[PDB]
C-alpha cells in the first residue's frame, strides 16, 4: 500500500522511487510531460500499479503488465490528450525540473488522478501522518508533487538492501527447509544453498561499513563517519539488523560444524563457522557508533549473554556486546547479575582477555554516568573470589 | 568459634576490661590464606573498646583472653564473624576468619 | 613474581592495566563503600610503593597513581572544585585585613604583585570527610537504602603531599640531567602522574604557603622569587605535561580571581561602613538645620527616601567627574574608592623588562612561544592554552562574571551556611549517578536539612546564585525520563522536589521568576507525571505562575497549547495505569484533564481578578479542541453536564464502575468523584476566564464575545440543576451508628461552587424572580442542612465543614451583593 | 513603604556590601573600557624563531592565531546533534570581530588609509581560515538561535564589512566545493525564526508596565522586563547585513548562488525567504498602525516599535536591493514573480496614513523622518 507521510521516511529508503520509461534505448533521456513510465520502489522491487480489485497498490514485477503500470507527468489536470506521443531518438528537451517544476501523475489507461484517501476524523487520535494514496478522476488541488534528487550513497544503499534481503531471505529458506529434517546416509534433499554468495556479501558489507581509519583527517572523518551512521540508519529502517539475527538464531541451532553437516552436508559445514563469524561482525559493523541502533539490543540482551560461551564466533560476540555497552546506557540500566556472572564465567573459561575487563569498565559508567547496581555486582562477584 | 593459640608470649596478669580501650597490631587472612586486612600496612594501631560491639565477637572473645604484649592468632567461625551475608567485596559467605593479633597495650 | 616482570612479560601488563582500570570504574564516582572494598586488593603501603617505584612500566604506575586519586582523592576533589566556583565571604575581621596587594613602601600601580595562592582565604569551602579503612567492625544491621552513606577512604594527607614534592622535584633533576632512563620509560609516564597528583592536593587545599611556594619556583624559580635550577616551562616537555602545567596554573589564576573578590569584599565592608556613619550624620544635621530652609530639605530627603540600593547607587555615581557635584560624599571618601579601584586595575594588568614579573605575562609568553614552537595536535591542549590566554588578557571581564557568583554573610551564619553547602554537594554529586533507593533517601534528607536551615529562607538570592532549583530541576527531569513510559519511579523524590522548589517559589518573586524561566521545560516532562499522586511539575508551574501578574501576563501561547493539547489527549483518551489496575474503561481521563484545567485558573485568574489576554486564549484554544470540554458538551450526540452529573452519581452508587471492586493506599481513584470533579474544575476555569464587569460597561466586544460564548457553552437550567442536587447528609442509625458519606467517591460542595462562581460570573443575577428561584431551589436546603448538621455529633463531620465552606465562599457573598 | 523605606545606615552590613558589590559592578567596572583585542590579535599573529629556523617558513606551520581558528573550525566540523555552546568561542569571536574594524570632512586619503587598513585587519582573518569556520558554524548550528550564531554573524560581518572580494570569494569556493545543503537550511530556519511585531505582546507589557508592580524585597519602580516585542531586532539585522554583504559589490556569482545552488542536491531560495519575511514584517506593521489608528498621538513605547521595526525593514529592504544590483537578472525576475508587490502595497498604505497622523504632533518628527527614509 502507499501513502503520503512525513517525518524520518523522507530520509529513509522506503521513500524512494525509481523511473523507468517504457523505451529500453535512451531511457536517461530528460523526461517530458506526457511521458509513459514504469514507477518502482528500490528496496522491494515492486512497481505502482492499479488494480481493481485493491487500486492503487506496489505489485511484482511478473504481474506488472504496463497498463496497469504506465504512468505519466502532465503539468495540468485538463483532458487535453490531444495526440499520441512520438519517440525521439537523443536526450531531448529539458522539460521537467527538480524542486521547482509541478506534477500530477496519471495513470495513462484509467487516466485516474493520483490523490489522497481524505482521511476520516478520528485519524487525528490514531495521530496517523500516513494519507492513503489513490486513484480518483476529481482529485485534488494539492495532488501536485515535487521531484527531489536523491543520493548515489542511498540510491546504492537501497538496491544493496533489496538485493541482500532477497539473498539472505533465499538461504533463510535452505535453512528451515532442512531444519527438522536429517540427511541421513544421504543428500540433505532441496536446493543447494548460495554459501558463496552469502560469503561475498557479507565481506563486501563489511569493507562497507568499515569506519575510517585515524590516520585520515579530522573532516574527511567526519564526513565518512556521517555517511556510515546514514546507512547504518537506512539498513536498520529496512530491518536488515533483524535478518541477519534471525539467520545468527537458524545457524546457532546448530552447535558445531558436524552437526550442521548432519542437515546440510560437509559441503556447507565448511563454511558454517566462517559465515557466523562474518555474520557477528557485520552486526558490529552495522550497529557501531549509533547509539539507536545499540539501544534496540535492551529488549532481547539475552540474546548475546546466551551465545557469548560459543566458541566458534566469541570475539565477534564480545565485540558486539562491548559496541552496544559503549553506545547504549539503557542496556545498563537493565543489566543483571545473570549478564555480570556470565562475563565473569567467560573470564573463567576463556582467559584472561582484557576486553572482558574493559566491558566490564563500560558496564559501570557511561557518559560520565556511573550505575551502582552494576558496579557493587561486579565488585562482590568478581573481587572476593581472589582467583 | 573464637579459638586462641599463643604465638609469643605476654605478661599473664594483665588481661583486658570492659570499658577498656584495646590497641592491636592485627594482620587478617581467610582460612585459605588470602590476606584481607593489616593494620600494619596503615602503620596505625587499631583502638577499640570492648563490650561496646564496635568489633565482632571473634575479637571481643580473643582479645579478653588475650594479655598484654601477646601476640595470638585467633580462629573466628563465620557465626562470630560476619557470617551468611558477608562482607561485600572483601569478605564471602560463610568464611573462617584468621587473625595474627598483637595486644600493644591497654587505655 | 616481582611485578616489575610485567616490562618483559606484556601480555599480564596489559591484563593487569586493564585491571586497574576496572577498578577505578567500580569506585568511580562517589562508591565510596567500592574504594573501602578495593582498600583490602590495594592498599596504602603499597600505592605508596607504586608511586615511589622507578622500575614500574609507565601503564601501571599511571594506573596505581590514578586508582590513589581514585579511591582516596576523586570525591573529595570533585566537591570541592563544585564549590570553588562560588565566593561566600564571612564579615570577619581577617577579610577585613584582606588587601590586593601585600603591605609595602611600593606605589599602588608598581606593586609587585603577592605570590598566587599564598594568603589569608575567608572563603567558604566545607571541609573534606575521610573514614578510616577497617574489616573487622561489626556489620551495621540497618538495611540498605537505610545504612548512612559512607566517606572516603583515609591517607596520610601530609605524608603525600611531602611525597608528592620531593619526587616531583626528583623529576625535575632527573629531567634536567636528560638520562637515557625516564621513570616508566618516558617523560609522560615519569611526569604527568606526579603532576596529577599534586594538582588534585592543590584543589583539595592540603598544600600549605611553604610548599605552594615550593610548586612555583620547580615551575619557574626568578618569577616567583620573593624578595643552575630550570623550571619546567623551560625543561621543553610534551603536550600531556603541558596539559598539566596547564590545569596548574588554572588553579593559580583561580586563587588570584578569589583573592580579587576577598579584596573586593573588605574593601565594601570598609567602606559601607564610612558611608553609614557619613549617611547617619548628615541625616542628623538636616533634622537640625531643615528649620532654615523647607525647600532644599525635600530634595536632600529624596535620599534617605529612596530605596537603599538606590541610595547607594546615588553614593556612588561620582566617577564621571561630570556628576560628582550631586554627590552628597566628601572627597576622602570619593578618593578611598577611586585609590581602590586604581589598586584593583592594576592587579589586574590593565594599568600601564623582558622577563615576565608576574603570571599574566608568564603565561601568556608560555602559550605564545608553545603555539610558535610546534603546532599543537592536542585539541584539549589547544583549549585550556587559549582559555589561560583569554584570562591573562581579560582580568576585569572574569571578575565581572564571578562576582554574580559572590555573597556576604555575617559570622553567625557560617555554621548554617556550610551544612547547607554539604547538602547542596551531595545533591550535586547525586547528577552524575543514576537514581536509586539509597541516592533518592540521601537527596530527600538533604532537601529536608535544607528547608529546615533557615538560611535557605533568609538568603534566596545566595540560593540562586548557588544554582540550587536548577540542579534540583535536573535530578527530578533525570529521574523521570528514565524509562517514563513504563512507569514514573521515585515519586517521592518528585513530591520532594516540588516540596523545595513549590515551596522555592514561595519564598520570593524573584526565585518564582527563576522557576518561570523554566516553565517550558517543566511542561513536557509533566505529561507523563499525571498519575503519579502528590506534587508535581504541574504543580511547579502553577507555583511559578501564581499570583504575579508580571509572570501571567509573560505566560506564553506555546505553554497554553500544550497544556491544551495535553487536556485533549486526557479527554480522548483513558489512563493505562488505571486499565492496568483494572478499573472500567472509559474514553476519557478526567484526573489529568482537572490538573491541567486547575493550572489553566491559577495562570488566567490572579488576586480576584481575570487575566484577559490569558482568559480569551484559553477559551479560543479550547473551543478549537472542543474535546477538552469533555465527551458531555461535545454537540452532536452529546450529554449535557446534568446528565453527566447524574451518570456520574449513579456511577458511585454503583461499583464495578466506580473501580474494579475486587487498598491500603486508601486514595483509589474514584471515577464518579473524577468525573464531577473534571465538570466542576471546567467550569470555574470558564467563570475565571469570564471577564470583569467594568469591561462590559465599558462596552468591548471582546469581552461581550467571551461572555456569550461562555453562556452558549454552558447553559443557566443546568447550573440550576447541578446546584439542586441533593448530598448526602451524615445521620445516626442501627442503634446510633454514624452513617458519613464518603467525599472522595461522592458529590460534595464544591461542584456546586464552582457553578456558582461560573452563574455569578457570566449570567449574573439581576432579577428577583431568578433569585427567589434559585435560593428555593438549590440555596436554601442546603443552608438548612448545614443548620440541621450544626449539633454536636454532626458540626465536626467533615461534610458539614464542606457545606459551610461552600456556603461562606460562594453562597453568602452572592446573597450579600443581591440583598437590594 | 516609601516612607518606611529604611535608611541606608540602618541596614546590616553584609546586605549593604552586596548592595555595594552590585553598584560598584555597574557603574565602575562595567563601564570601564580596556580594549585588549588588537594587542591579543597581533601576538597572536607574531611568529617567532622561524626567522632563525629559515625552513618554518616554507613549511608553513600554523601560527597561533591559525591554530585556534583551526581548532574551532574542528569543533564546528564534529559531528555532533547540536552545537554545544561555548563561551571560548563566543569570547574570541568578539575579539576578532572587534580587532576587525577597530573604529566633520574627511580627506580621500584618510578616507582610503582606513579602508586599507580594514583590509589588513580582514586579511589576517581571512589568511587563516575565519571565513570557513564562520560558514562551518552557521551550518552546524542548525537553525538554532542563539549567542553562538550571533558571533558568528558579527564575525562575518567584520570580515566582510567594505564588500571584501577575498573574503567573498573564499565563501563561495569553499560551499561550492563541500556542497553542503546545511548551510542554507540554517540559513532559512533562522529566517523562519525571526520575530515581528506582536500586538498581544504590546498589550501585555503595557497592562504589566502600568500595574507599576514594586520587587517586594526593597522597592523596585517599574521594574524594566525583558523586551518581548523585537527581541531579535539584533540578531535580524546581523543576519540580513551578512547575506548583504556578501553579495556587495555586484557579486553575480554569489548573487545568482543565493537563487540557485546547482551542485547541491537542493536548492533554497534565500531571496524568496526575505521576501516571506519582508510580507511578515508588513503585515505587523499595518496591524499596529490600525491598533493606533484611533488614537490621536503615538506613545513613547510604540514609537520604538515602530522604529525597531522600521530599521529591521531597511535593512531587509538594502539586502534585497544588494541581491539585484549589478544587475542580476535571474534575481530580478525571481522578485518579479514573487510576493514583493504586496508588501510594497501595504508599506504604501501605512506610509500615507503615517505619514498623515504624524504630520499632526511635532514630536512625532523623528519617526516621520526615519518612515520616509524608509519609503
Amino acid at each position: 500500500l502507499v501513502y503520503y507521510e512525513g517525518g524520518a521516511v523522507c530520509t529513509h529508503a522506503r521513500s524512494l522511487w525509481r523511473l523507468e520509461p517504457l523505451r529500453i534505448s535512451w531511457s536517461g533521456s530528460h523526461l517530458r510531460w506526457g511521458q509513459p513510465l514504469r514507477i518502482r520502489h528500490v528496496t522491494t522491487g515492486r512497481y505502482l500499479a492499479l488494480t481493481e480489485d485493491q487500486g492503487l497498490v506496489v505489485v511484482d514485477a511478473c504481474k506488472a503488465h504496463t497498463k496497469a503500470t504506465s504512468f505519466c507527468f502532465r503539468v495540468s489536470k485538463e483532458k487535453l490528450d490531444t495526440a499520441p506521443k512520438r519517440d525521439v531518438e537523443g536526450m531531448g528537451p529539458p522539460e521537467i525540473k527538480y524542486g521547482e517544476s509541478l506534477c500530477f501523475v496519471q495513470h495513462v489507461a484509467s487516466g485516474l488522478w493520483l490523490t489522497y484517501a481524505a482521511p476520516d476524523p478520528k485519524a487525528l487520535r490514531l495521530g496517523v501522518l500516513k494519507k492513503k494514496a489513490i486513484l480518483h478522476q476529481e482529485g485534488h488541488m494539492d495532488d501536485a508533487l515535487f521531484l527531489t534528487r536523491c543520493q548515489q550513497e542511498e540510491s546504492q544503499a537501497a538496491r544493496m538492501i533489496h538485493s541482500t534481503a532477497g539473498l539472505y531471505n533465499q538461504f533463510i529458506k535452505g535453512l528451515d527447509s532442512f531444519s527438522g529434517k536429517p540427511r541421513g546416509s544421504g543428500p540433505p534433499a532441496g536446493p543447494a544453498l548460495p554459501i558463496e554468495a552469502v560469503i561475498l556479501s557479507l565481506q563486501d558489507l563489511i569493507g562497507y561499513f568499515e569506519p575510517p581509519s585515524e590516520e585520515l583527517q579530522h573532516e574527511e572523518k567526519q564526513s565518512k563517519l556521517r555517511s556510515l551512521r546514514n546507512r547504518q540508519s537506512l539498513f536498520q529502517e529496512e530491518g536488515m539488523l533483524s535478518l541477519v539475527l534471525n539467520c545468527i538464531d537458524r545457524l546457532n541451532v546448530y552447535t558445531t560444524a558436524a552437526h550442521f553437516a548432519e542437515y546440510a552436508g560437509e559441503e556447507a559445514a565448511e563454511s558454517w563457522k566462517e559465515i557466523v563469524n562474518l555474520l557477528y561482525e557485520l552486526l558490529a559493523s552495522l550497529i557501531r557508533g549509533n547509539r539507536a541502533n545499540c539501544a534496540l539490543f535492551s529488549t532481547n540482551l539475552d540474546w548475546v549473554v546466551s551465545k557469548l560461551d560459543r566458541l566458534e564466533a566469541s570475539s565477534g560476540i564480545l565485540e558486539v556486546l562491548y559496541c552496544v555497552l559503549i553506545e547504549s546506557p539503557e542496556v545498563l540500566n537493565i543489566i543483571q547479575e545473570n549478564h555480570i556472572k556470565s562475563i565473569i564465567s567467560l573470564l573463567d573459561k576463556h582467559g584472561r582477555n582484557h576486553k572482558v575487563l574493559d566491558v566490564l569498565c563500560s558496564l559501570c559508567v557511561c557518559n560520565g554516568v556511573a550505575v551502582r547496581s552494576n558496579q557493587d555486582l561486579i565488585t562482590e562477584n568478581l573481587l572476593p573470589g581472589r582467583e | 568459634g573464637v579459638q586462641v593459640e599463643t604465638i609469643s608470649p605476654g605478661d599473664g596478669r594483665t588481661f583486658p576490661k570492659r570499658g577498656q580501650t584495646c590497641v592491636v597490631h592485627y594482620t587478617g587472612m581467610l582460612e585459605d590464606g588470602k590476606k584481607f586486612d593489616s593494620s600494619r600496612d596503615r602503620n596505625k594501631p587499631f583502638k577499640f573498646m570492648l563490650g561496646k560491639q564496635e568489633v565482632i565477637r571473634g575479637w571481643e572473645e580473643g582479645v579478653a583472653q588475650m594479655s598484654v604484649g601477646q601476640r595470638a592468632k585467633l580462629t573466628i567461625s563465620p557465626d562470630y564473624a560476619y557470617g551468611a551475608t558477608g562482607h561485600p567485596g572483601i569478605i564471602p559467605p560463610h568464611a573462617t576468619l584468621v587473625f595474627d593479633v598483637e595486644l600493644l597495650k591497654l587505655e | 613474581m616481582d611485578i616489575l616482570e610485567l616490562s618483559e612479560r606484556l601480555d599480564l601488563q596489559r591484563f593487569h592495566s586493564h585491571t586497574l582500570r576496572l577498578y577505578r570504574a567500580v569506585c568511580a564516582l562517589g562508591n565510596n563503600r567500592v574504594a573501602h572494598a578495593l582498600c583490602s586488593h590495594v592498599d596504602q603501603a603499597q600505592l605508596l610503593h607504586a608511586l615511589e617505584d622507578a622500575h614500574l612500566p609507565g601503564p601501571l604506575r599511571a594506573g596505581y597513581y590514578d586508582l590513589l586519586i581514585s579511591i582516596h582523592l576523586e570525591s573529595a576533589c570533585r566537591s570541592r572544585r563544585s564549590m570553588l566556583s562560588e565566593y561566600i565571604v564571612p564579615l570577619t575581621p581577617e577579610t577585613r585585613a584582606i588587601t590586593l596587594f601585600p603591605p609595602g613602601r611600593k606605589g599602588g600601580n608598581a606593586r609587585r604583585h603577592g605570590l598566587p595562592g599564598v594568603g589569608v582565604t575567608t572563603s567558604l569551602r566545607p571541609p573534606h570527610h575521610f573514614s578510616p579503612p577497617c574489616f573487622v567492625a561489626a556489620l551495621p544491621a540497618a538495611g540498605v537504602a537505610e545504612a548512612p552513606a559512607r566517606l572516603s577512604p583515609a591517607i596520610p594527607l601530609e605524608a603525600l603531599r611531602d611525597k608528592a614534592l620531593r619526587m616531583l622535584g626528583e623529576a625535575v633533576r632527573d629531567g634536567g640531567q636528560h638520562a637515557r632512563d625516564p621513570v616508566g620509560g618516558s617523560v609522560e609516564f615519569q611526569f604527568v602522574p606526579v603532576l596529577k597528583l599534586v594538582s588534585t592536593l592543590l584543589v583539595m587545599g592540603i598544600f600549605g604557603d611553604e610548599d605552594v611556594k615550593q610548586i612555583l619556583k620547580m615551575i619557574e624559580p626568578e618569577v616567583f622569587t620573593e624578595e643552575l635550577e630550570e623550571g619546567l616551562l623551560q625543561m621543553k616537555l610534551p603536550e600531556s605535561v603541558k596539559l598539566q602545567m596547564c590545569n596548574l596554573l588554572e588553579y593559580f589564576c583561580d586563587q588570584e580571581l578569589q583573592h580579587r573578590v576577598e579584596s573586593l569584599a573588605a574593601f565594601a565592608e570598609r567602606y559601607v561602613d564610612k558611608l553609614q556613619a557619613n549617611q547617619r550624620s548628615r541625616y542628623a544635621l538636616l533634622m537640625r538645620a531643615f528649620t532654615m530652609s523647607a525647600a532644599e530639605t525635600a530634595r536632600r530627603t529624596r535620599e534617605f527616601r529612596s530605596p537603599p540600593q538606590e541610595q547607594i547607587n546615588m553614593l556612588l555615581h561620582f566617577k564621571d567627574e561630570a556628576d560628582e557635584e550631586d554627590c552628597p560624599l566628601p572627597e576622602d571618601i570619593r578618593q578611598d574608592l577611586q585609590d581602590f579601584h586604581q589598586d584593583l586595575l592594576a592587579h589586574c594588568g590593565i594599568q600601564l623588562e623582558k622577563k615576565p614579573q608576574s603570571l599574566q605575562e608568564l603565561v601568556s609568553h608560555m602559550v605564545v612561544r608553545w603555539a610558535q614552537e610546534d603546532y599543537v595536535q592536542s585539541p584539549e591542549l589547544v583549549r585550556a592554552m587559549f582559555s589561560l590566554l583569554h584570562r591573562q588578557y581579560d582580568g576585569l571581564g572574569e571578575l565581572l562574571r564571578a562576582l554574580p557568583r559572590a555573597y556576604t554573610i555575617s559570622p553567625s551564619s557560617v555554621e548554617d551556611t556550610m551544612s547547607l553547602l554539604e547538602c547542596l554537594g551531595q545533591i550535586r554529586s547525586l547528577l552524575i549517578v543514576q537514581m536509586g533507593p539509597q541516592e533518592e533517601n540521601l537527596m530527600i534528607q538533604s532537601i529536608g536539612n535544607i528547608m529546615n536551615n533557615k538560611v535557605f529562607y533568609q538568603h534566596p538570592n545566595l540560593m540562586r546564585a548557588l544554582g540550587m532549583h536548577e540542579t534540583v530541576m535536573e535530578v527530578m527531569v533525570n529521574v523521570l525520563g528514565g524509562g517514563e513510559t513504563k512507569e514514573i519511579r521515585f515519586p517521592k523524590m518528585v513530591t520532594s522536589c516540588c516540596r523545595f522548589l513549590c515551596y522555592f517559589c514561595r519564598i520570593s518573586r524573584q526565585n518564582q521568576r527563576s522557576m518561570f524561566d523554566h516553565l517550558s521545560y517543566l511542561l513536557e516532562n509533566s505529561g507523563i507525571g499525571l498519575g503519579m499522586q502528590g506534587s508535581t511539575p504541574l504543580d511547579v508551574a502553577a507555583a511559578s505562575v501564581i499570583d504575579n501578574n508580571e509572570l501571567a501576563l509573560a505566560l506564553q501561547e506555546q505553554d497554553l497549547e500544550k497544556v491544551v493539547s495535553y487536556l485533549a489527549g486526557c479527554g480522548l483518551q483513558s489512563c493505562p495505569m488505571l486499565l492496568a489496575k483494572g478499573y472500567p474503561d472509559i474514553g476519557w481521563n478526567p484526573c489529568g484533564g482537572e490538573r491541567y484545567l486547575d493550572f489553566l485558573r491559577f495562570a488566567v485568574f490572579v488576586n480576584g481578578e481575570s487575566v484577559e489576554e490569558n482568559a480569551n486564549v484559553v477559551v479560543r484554544l479550547l473551543i478549537r479542541k472542543p474535546e477538552c470540554f469533555g465527551p458531555a458538551l461535545r454537540g452532536e450526540g452529546g450529554s449535557g453536564l446534568l446528565a453527566a452529573i447524574e451518570e456520574a452519581i449513579r456511577i458511585s452508587e454503583d461499583p464495578a464502575r466506580d473501580g474494579p471492586g475486587v487498598p491500603p493506599e486508601e486514595n483509589r481513584v474514584h471515577l464518579g468523584h473524577a468525573i464531577m470533579s473534571f465538570y466542576a474544575a471546567l467550569i470555574d476555569l470558564l467563570g475565571r476566564c469570564a471577564p470583569e464587569m467594568h469591561l462590559i460597561q465599558a462596552g468591548k466586544g471582546e469581552a461581550l464575545r467571551i461572555r456569550a460564548i461562555l453562556r452558549s457553552l454552558v447553559p443557566l437550567d443546568d447550573l440550576v440543576g447541578i446546584i439542586s442536587l441533593p448530598l448526602q447528609i451524615p445521620t445516626l442509625g442501627k442503634d446510633g451508628a454514624l452513617v458519613q458519606p464518603k467525599m472522595s467517591a461522592s458529590f460534595v460542595p464544591d461542584h456546586k461552587a464552582s457553578m456558582v462562581l461560573f452563574l455569578d460570573r457570566v449570567y449574573g443575577i439581576e432579577n428577583q424572580d431568578f433569585l427567589l428561584h434559585v435560593l428555593d431551589v438549590g440555596f436554601l436546603p442546603d443552608m438548612r442542612a448545614a443548620a440541621s448538621l450544626d449539633t454536636a455529633t454532626f458540626s465536626t463531620t467533615e461534610m458539614a465543614l464542606a457545606l459551610n465552606r461552600y456556603l461562606c465562599l460562594a453562597v453568602l457573598p452572592l446573597i450579600t451583593k443581591c440583598a437590594p | 513603604a516609601c516612607f518606611r523605606m529604611t535608611p541606608l545606615y540602618n541596614l546590616p552590613t553584609h546586605r549593604a556590601c552586596n548592595m555595594f558589590l552590585e553598584s560598584y559592578k555597574a557603574a565602575w567596572i562595567l563601564t570601564e573600557d580596556h580594549s585588549f583585542e588588537d594587542r591579543m590579535i597581533d601576538d597572536l599573529s607574531k611568529a617567532g624563531e622561524q626567522e632563525e629556523e629559515e625552513e618554518e617558513v616554507e613549511e608553513k606551520k600554523p601560527d597561533p592565531l591559525h591554530q585556534l581558528v583551526l581548532h574551532f573550525s574542528r569543533t564546528a566540523l564534529t559531528e555532533k546533534s547540536k552545537l554545544d555552546e561555548d563561551y571560548l568561542y563566543m569570547a574570541y569571536a568578539d575579539i576578532m570581530a572587534k580587532s576587525c574594524h577597530l573604529e566633520v570632512e574627511v580627506s580621500f586619503e584618510e578616507k582610503e588609509m582606513e579602508k586599507q587598513r580594514l583590509l589588513y585587519q580582514q586579511s589576517r582573518l581571512h589568511t587563516r581560515g575565519a571565513a570557513e569556520m564562520v560558514l562551518q558554524m552557521i551550518s552546524a548550528c542548525k537553525g538554532e538561535t542563539g549567542a553562538m550564531v550571533s558571533s558568528t554573524l558579527k564575525l562575518g560581518i567584520s570580515i566582510l564589512n567594505g564588500g571584501n572580494a577575498e573574503v567573498q570569494q573564499k565563501m563561495l569556493d569553499y560551499l561550492k566545493d563541500k556542497k553542503e545543503v546545511g548551510f542554507f537550511q540554517s540559513i532559512q530556519a533562522l529566517m523562519q525564526t525571526c520575530s515581528v511585531l506582536d500586538l498581544n505582546a504590546f498589550e501585555r507589557q503595557n497592562k504589566a508596565e502600568g500595574l507599576g508592580m514594586v520587587n517586594e524585597d526593597g522597592t523596585v519602580i517599574n521594574r524594566q522586563n525583558g523586551e518581548k516585542v523585537m527581541a531579535d531586532d539584533e540578531f535580524t539585522q546581523d543576519l540580513f547585513r551578512f547575506l548583504q554583504l556578501l553579495c556587495e559589490g555586484h557579486n553575480n556569482d554569489f548573487q545568482n548562488y543565493l537563487r540557485t545552488q546547482t551542485g547541491n542536491t537542493t536548492t533554497i531560495n534565500i531571496i524568496i525567504c526575505t521576501v516571506d519575511y519582508l510580507l511578515r514584517l508588513q503585515e505587523s506593521i499595518s496591524d499596529f498602525y490600525w491598533y493606533y489608528s484611533g488614537k490621536d498621538v503615538i506613545e513613547e513605547q510604540g514609537k520604538r516599535n515602530f522604529s525597531k521595526a522600521m530599521s529591521v525593514a531597511k535593512q531587509v529592504f538594502n539586502s534585497l536591493t544588494e541581491y539585484i544590483q549589478g544587475p542580476c537578472t535571474g534575481n530580478q525576475q525571481s522578485l518579479a514573480h514573487s510576493r514583493l508587490w504586496d508588501a510594497v502595497v501595504g508599506f504604501l498604505h501605512v506610509f500615507a496614513h503615517m505619514m498623515m497622523k504624524l504630520a499632526q504632533d511635532s514630536s512625532q518628527i523623528e519617526l516621520l523622518k526615519e518612515l520616509l527614509d524608509l519609503q
